[PDB]
DNA sequence: GCCGCTACGTATC
C-alpha cells in the first residue's frame, strides 16, 4: 500500500526500502512462532530478489506467534474493537496475564523448547 | 408542516 | 456572533408533529370523551413525555372573570416513593392553590374539592409507577368518584407494578404502545429533522444509504437518541465551520455510543 | 539536613499532563457546552478521578459582590448506601450552604433552588454506583429539569448496576473510557515521571530496556501503580544514600507486588 | 512544562 | 468497482 505498508492478519508493517514499491506485488516469508517481523521478497527478471526485513510498527520490542495475533483478532472482531496493532497486542496481554487445557500444554511445550536454547 | 419550540409552548400556556 | 447564536439554539429543544404523536391525541381525546382510564407505555426514549406535554398544551385552560380556571387536562410527574399527601399535594398545586399543613384527609377532601371545581375530564401521572402501593387507592378513588379519566405513563416495568394489585390492573386495562422507528418511517423522519429542526445553511443529505448506515446502527430507531445524536452532530461541525453533517463527522460522534 | 526535605517532597502528590487527563478535559468541555449527560468508565487504577479533579480545578468558582459563588462545575463523592437526602446535602454543603432539620420534599425543594440562581453547568458524581437504586430518580429529574449536565464516573461494576435500569441506562449513554498504558506510551512516561516527578539527584535512566521490564511486570501499564512503585523505590534509594534507582532495588520494591 | 502539587491546588481553591 | 481480512464447505489422519 501507498506509504510503504503492508496488511497480515490484522497487523501493519513497516519496511526499510518498502514505500519505493507502493502499488507492486511481494512474497512474504514468516515464522509462526514470531510474527512481529516478515521478510520481504519481489520478483525482478522472473526471479524472488531480496528486499526488506518490514517490522510491526509500534511492537519492534514485542512477540507475537501467529496463533496468539488469531486468537486476539478473534476476540477483536467478536469485542467489536477497532484493529490496530496496540488494539490486538491489548487483546493478547489480559487474556496472557490472567487456566484453558491449551494455554497450560503450551506452557509445559514452551519449558521444553526453552530447554533446547 | 409545523414544528414547535418548547419554550414558546410554554410562553403561550395559561 | 452567527456561530454563538446557532450554538444557543441547536442545546434547546423543539416538537415535531410525528405520527406517534399525532396518534396519541387523537386516542387521549377518544379517552377524555368517553371518560375511561388507561394507560400509555412503551420504552423510555420512545418520546412518551413530549407526547403528552404536546397534549397539555393543547387544550389550554380557560379563564372566567374572578372564577377558578377551568382545567381540562392535569399532567403531574410524582417524586420517589410518592406517598397519598404528595400526589394530593401537587394536583392541588398545579391547580393554583397553596397547599397549608394537614392530615391525610385534609389534602384529600381539598384535593376532591379543586378537581370538582376546576371541572378536570383527565389526570395524566407520568413515570406512574413512582407512586408507593398504597396510593393507587386514592387514584382508583379520583377514577372512580370523580368523571376523570386517569391515565398513567411509563415503560415496561410499569407493568410489572401494575399487575401486583388485581384493583388496578383489571381498571387501567385498556393502552397504547409507543413504538421504535423502522423502514421507511425511520427514513422519512431523518429528513424532517434535517429539514425542520437542525438548520444547517447546506443540505447534509442525512437520509442517504451510506449516511443511513450510520444512522441506524447509532440510534436503533428510538427518537430519543436521533435527537441527541443529530443536535450533538451539529454543534461540533459548526463549532469546525462546515455547512453540513458528512460521513467523518458523524461518525465521531456515533462512536461515543 | 538536604535529604529530609527531598523525602517531604516523595512522599506528596501531584498531577502531571498526560495524554488521557488531556483528552477528557476536551471532552467534557464538548459535554458541558451541548449540556449532555455522560458518564466516564475504567478500570480503578487508571486516574479517573485526578483526572477530573484536574476540571474541578479549571472552571474556579466566580465570587461577585454579596451574589451566591457561581460554580460551573460541582463534583462530589457519595457515601455508601447513599439516600436521597444524602445526595441533596452534599450538594448543598459544596455549594456552601447550611443544611437544617426538615423531610425529604424540603431537601430536594432547597436542592433546586440552589442550582438555579447559582450558575452549575455541570454535576459530577464519582464513584457512582454507592448511589441507592431509587436515588437515581432525582439524578435524571436534575438533569432533564435543569439545563445541567450530570456526569457519572466509575469501574465495570457500575454498569453492571446501570443496565438494571433501563430508565438510567438511556440518560446515560455517552461513553469514554480511560485504558492502560502501553508500548511507546508507557515508555515515554517513564520519561515524566523521572523528569518531573522524582527529580533525583542524578538520572536513573527508567527508559533503559532492563528497567522498563522489571517496571512492566510491576505495573501492568496502570499509572496508579507507576506512581506508587517509583515513590516507594525513590524513598528506598535516599534514605539508603543513592543519588539514583538501580536494577537490584526496583526489583526489591516490585518483589513487593 | 508546569506539574501541580496537588495539594497546592487544593490551597488555592475558592 | 477493486481489494486485504473473516467465514463456510470439503477432505484426510
Ligand atoms: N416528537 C418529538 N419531537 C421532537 N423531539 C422529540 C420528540 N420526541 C422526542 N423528542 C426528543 O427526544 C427526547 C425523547 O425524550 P422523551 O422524554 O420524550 O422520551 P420519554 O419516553 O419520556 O423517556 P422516558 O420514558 O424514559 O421518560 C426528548 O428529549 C426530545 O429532545
Ligand atoms: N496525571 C497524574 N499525575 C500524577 N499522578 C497521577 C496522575 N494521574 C493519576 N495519578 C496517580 O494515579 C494514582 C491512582 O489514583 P486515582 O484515583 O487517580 O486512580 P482512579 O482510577 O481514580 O482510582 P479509582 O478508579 O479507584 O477512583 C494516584 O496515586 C494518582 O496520584
Ligand atoms: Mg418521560
Amino acid at each position: 500500500q501507498r506509504g510503504g505498508c503492508l496488511q497480515f492478519q490484522n497487523l501493519m508493517y513497516r519496511g526499510e526500502y518498502l514505500a519505493g514499491y507502493a502499488g507492486e506485488t511481494v512474497n512474504l516469508r514468516f515464522d509462526p512462532r514470531d510474527i512481529t517481523t516478515i521478510l520481504v521478497y519481489r520478483q525482478e527478471n522472473n526471479q524472488e530478489v531480496f528486499l526488506t526485513r518490514a517490522h510491526a510498527q509500534g511492537l519492534e520490542t514485542e512477540q507475537l506467534a501467529l496463533d496468539e495475533a488469531e486468537a486476539a483478532s478473534r476476540r477483536l472482531r467478536t469485542a467489536g474493537k477497532t484493529i490496530s496493532n496496540q488494539s490486538l497486542l491489548q487483546e493478547v496481554v489480559d487474556r496472557d496475564a490472567l487456566k484453558e487445557r491449551q494455554k497450560l500444554e503450551q506452557t509445559v511445550l514452551r519449558s521444553a523448547a526453552v530447554d533446547e536454547s | 408542516i409545523e414544528v414547535w419550540d418548547y419554550e414558546q409552548l410554554r410562553e403561550e400556556y395559561g | 456572533e452567527w456561530l454563538q447564536a446557532e450554538i444557543a439554539r441547536l442545546k434547546g429543544k423543539s416538537i415535531v408533529p410525528l405520527q406517534q404523536v399525532k396518534t396519541l391525541h387523537d386516542w387521549l381525546d377518544g379517552k377524555r370523551k368517553a371518560r375511561k382510564s388507561c394507560r400509555v407505555v412503551g420504552e423510555s426514549r420512545t418520546g412518551k413525555t413530549v407526547a403528552c406535554d404536546a397534549y397539555r398544551y393543547r387544550h389550554k385552560p380557560q379563564q372566567e372573570a374572578g372564577r377558578p380556571p377551568t382545567v381540562p387536562v392535569v399532567y403531574i410527574r410524582p417524586h420517589q416513593k410518592c406517598g397519598p399527601k404528595d400526589l394530593f399535594k401537587k394536583i392541588t398545586e398545579y391547580l393554583k392553590y397553596r397547599v397549608t399543613k394537614g392530615t391525610v384527609s385534609d389534602f384529600r377532601d381539598r384535593t376532591i374539592e379543586v378537581l370538582k371545581g376546576c371541572g378536570v375530564e383527565m389526570l395524566i401521572i407520568d413515570e406512574a409507577d413512582r407512586l408507593k402501593p398504597e396510593t393507587f387507592a386514592d387514584v382508583r378513588d379520583i377514577a372512580e368518584d370523580l368523571g376523570i379519566a386517569v391515565v398513567l405513563v411509563g415503560t415496561d416495568r410499569l407493568d410489572a407494578v401494575i399487575k401486583r394489585d388485581e384493583q388496578v390492573l383489571e381498571r387501567f386495562r385498556a393502552h397504547l404502545r409507543f413504538g421504535k422507528l423502522s423502514g421507511e418511517d425511520f427514513k422519512n423522519t431523518v429528513e424532517m429533522w434535517e429539514q425542520m429542526v437542525l438548520k444547517l445553511p447546506v443540505s447534509s443529505n442525512l437520509k442517504s444509504k451510506e449516511m443511513l448506515r450510520i444512522l441506524t446502527s447509532a440510534t436503533e430507531g428510538y427518537i430519543g437518541r436521533l435527537d441527541e445524536i443529530l443536535r450533538e452532530a451539529a454543534i461540533r461541525s459548526l463549532s469546525r465551520g462546515l455547512k453540513k453533517i458528512d460521513k467523518a463527522v458523524l461518525q465521531e460522534v456515533a462512536k461515543e455510543y
